[PDB]
């Protein structure tokens, strides 16, 4: 809706990472939303920013210690060895260890951290990392196959600046770790969208909205196996509408999941464009500050078509559907456009379902009313543009 | 299995719901208690159906719309329809946890003989050490 | 052989399994309440209640061998597998400081009743006198009747989710998968 | 609307009901 300064934080080394052989959740598909943004023609409103790595004793601000050093310590040639710490946080188990891991955790959170950073310093109304999005993580576990939660190292990181903190989730495979780091505190509110069937996270539900001081602050919403556009836009727009006519938010982290797209690995969501650009563009039209971040989708064409559009529309552009020839110009379905089509799978939501869950959560809301911190230290790294249009 | 303590534990068209909306246990339909609608649709615009799970332990139908619930789990424990007494309901507090049922050579034993201020914490087997005493509904209705 | 364990408290154990395995819940390492603060509830108790025409000498000596039998046999049977690594840091932080590998101060009556209950499992496996054993039998029925009366002030019905004073702490996801794992 | 009313337990109600 209005213009807003939309800030876009990538780094190189995030696509060249391959978790595993057989693997759904990758990081290739980060380097494929790039290419698409920057052979889009979208750098006339946007600039490039480059994401440092995360330092060692501003990364344990989440999690702990140990954790920390063990990931940094943590490499295939030494995983047998590595039993205990393995089994304990889930790692090499369920979710595999590979080259340049800490690597990864240190530039997803120097992003979140950079986003961060640029939404307290202002000068940028809106950041972009799609960059991070490990979502699932927790302070000492690598659950929700995943290996850290950045987007909870980014919140706090702009709680300084921000008091009252709104997180949503709309993917499938919600935020376990994100809603129970926040559970017992009121100034971050942690909205999520899932089903109610067994994920990666597993948690979710309809009366574990809070304890203490975050009681009634935390809303969880069980969805069922795939929803339409306009039942989706349904309950989407009442719920989100009255929390910033309640809660009064000074700040937005939006998860651009795109586990929760028509038709991927482990997901069960039937949204197409439309569906998936209503959260972002519902979030967007009251104008306070943003933060959207993304790790969620196990198909690297629905996930980056979706990335693309979301970047198109962020800056209030019409993006068109043609892919300009890229080096993945044989990549994205077979008549090559930019649009996601929602499968012809059966809509188990319930209209009268949906309104049940509306009347019990607006009665339940109806009841309430380090020696690098807050930086930006970065480079624009935009002298050179890797630009592949030759054949 | 392992050592468990085990008590109560163990994408298509319309076609699921004559699956669960006929048992095929006496050819009737089972309706649920909240609204007396069995809502099993029509073929040519199945959206209007909805799907009914049932009871583990009495039986009783339930839309899965009335009670706040989305998908059907069957690993696990089983799935306890919420008309029966609570198993830690609370009131510094109280935590009650029942007093099982015995089959050890009919040990429950059966005395009824007050019946008034009972105020036998509850656990009664209603009829028209571990003590499972005997209750009527005058008694209850009277209380 | 096998005593009369009263209903009740086959049913607190139960619970007990159920916490631990099902509910993944394990005893409060520094529990108010041990083997210690039990026996010396016995002794300022069940002395004055009767005559003492000789029976506090073996009431003592058995009291005294179960004390020792609490020990050893504390890391044989016991432990479900959920304990092991609460046990491995417990004897850890134990030889930290120096201390002495003592572990029956550490563990309250719901071991102690466990350790009970699995007598007959292992007593019938050896050459064991009959003559001592019905002594021991009748005993123990009296540990147990006295252990009824005191069943609510010893196991009291509280959930480790909004105090402290449940005799219980709640397994951790890490620990949990670290536990289950070796 | 109470009118009337009539182990250890079995005889204390007549005792309590007549004193």
């Amino acid at each position: 809706s209005d213009k807003r300064r939309v800030a876009y934080f990538y780094d190189a080394d995030v696509g060249n990472y391959a978790y595993g052989a057989g693997h759904p959740m990758k990081p290739h598909r980060i380097r494929m939303a790039h290419s698409l943004i920057m052979n889009y023609g979208l750098y006339k409103k946007m600039e490039i920013y480059r994401a440092k790595p995360a330092t060692k004793q501003e990364m344990c601000q989440f999690h702990t210690d140990e954790y920390i050093d063990f990931l940094s310590r943590v490499t295939p040639d030494n995983l047998e060895m590595f039993k205990r710490e393995s089994v304990k946080f889930n790692v090499g188990d369920d979710c595999p260890v590979f080259d340049g891991l800490y690597e990864y955790c240190s530039i997803s959170g120097g992003g979140s951290m950079e986003g961060a950073a640029r939404l307290n310093r202002g000068k940028c109304d809106v950041a972009v990392n799609y960059a991070g999005g490990l979502h699932h993580a927790k302070k000492s576990e690598a659950s929700g196959f995943c290996y850290l939660n950045d987007i909870v190292l980014g919140i706090i990181e702009l709680l300084r600046y921000h008091p009252r903190v709104l997180y949503i989730d709309i993917d499938v495979h919600h935020g376990d770790g994100v809603e129970e780091a926040f559970y017992t505190t009121d100034r971050v509110m942690t909205c999520s969208f899932h089903k109610y069937g067994e994920f990666f996270p597993g948690t979710g539900e309809l009366r574990d909205i809070g304890v203490g001081a975050g009681k009634n602050y935390a809303v969880n919403v069980p969805l069922r196996d795939g929803i339409d556009d306009a039942t989706y836009r349904s309950v989407f727009e009442p719920v989100i509408k009255k929390i910033m006519e309640w809660y009064q938010p000074s700040a937005v982290v939006l998860q651009c999941g795109g586990d929760s797209l028509s038709g991927d690995r482990l997901g069960c969501f039937n949204l197409s464009m439309e569906g998936h650009a209503n959260c972002v563009n519902y979030v967007k039209s009251f104008g306070i500050p943003m933060m959207v971040v993304g790790g969620g989708g196990y198909t690297m064409r629905n996930v980056a078509r979706t990335w693309c559009f979301e970047t198109g529309l962020l800056n209030n552009v019409v993006l068109d559907k043609d892919l300009p020839y890229n080096e993945y110009y044989e990549y994205y379905g077979p008549d090559y456009k930019l649009s996601v089509r929602p499968s012809n799978m059966f809509n188990v939501n319930t209209p009268e379902y949906l309104d049940k869950v509306m009347t019990n959560i607006f009665a339940n809301l109806e009841n309430t009313k380090e020696e690098d911190s807050a930086e930006a230290k970065d480079t624009k790294g935009g002298s050179q543009y890797a630009r592949d249009l030759h054949v | 299995s392992r050592g468990q303590y085990s008590d109560e534990n163990d994408t298509k068209l319309d076609s699921y719901n004559p699956d669960t909306h006929i048992d095929s246990n006496s050819g009737k339909f089972l309706i649920c208690y909240k609204c007396n609608q069995t809502r099993l649709g029509s073929w040519s615009h199945p959206e209007n159906s909805r799907l009914i799970m049932t009871c583990d332990y009495c039986q009783t139908p339930w839309h899965l719309d009335c009670v706040p619930r989305a998908s059907f789990k069957n690993l696990g424990s089983k799935w306890k329809c919420p008309l029966h007494s609570p198993t830690k309901v609370y009131k510094n507090y109280k935590v009650w946890k029942k007093q099982r049922l015995i089959n050890k050579k009919n040990q429950l034993y059966y005395e009824p003989l007050q019946k008034i201020g009972y105020q036998n914490n509850g656990n009664i087997q209603i009829i028209p050490d571990f003590k499972i005493t005997q209750i009527d509904e005058n008694s209850i209705k009277y209380d | 052989i096998s005593l009369q364990i009263p209903i009740k408290l086959k049913s607190v154990l139960v619970d007990d399994w159920e916490y631990v395995t099902k509910d993944k819940k394990i005893c409060r390492l520094p529990a108010d309440v041990t083997v210690e603060m039990v026996l010396n509830k016995y002794e300022h108790e069940v002395s004055q209640e009767l005559e003492s025409p000789g029976s506090q000498s073996q009431l003592s000596e058995y009291c005294a061998g179960l004390k020792l039998y609490f020990d050893k046999c504390l890391g044989n049977m016991l432990l479900y597998r959920l304990e092991r690594l609460q046990y491995d840091e417990l004897l850890k932080k134990s030889s930290k400081d120096q201390k002495p590998l003592v572990p029956i101060r550490i563990y309250g009556a719901i071991h102690l009743l466990r350790l009970i209950s699995v007598l007959p499992e292992l007593i019938s496996s050896t050459t064991m006198d009959l003559q001592s054993c019905q002594l021991l039998i009748k005993q123990t029925e009296d540990f147990l009747v006295w252990l009824l009366m005191h069943v609510d002030e010893y196991f009291n019905d509280k959930d480790p989710n909004r105090s402290d004073d449940a005799l219980y702490v709640n397994t951790s996801s890490q620990y949990e998968g670290v536990a289950l794992g070796m």
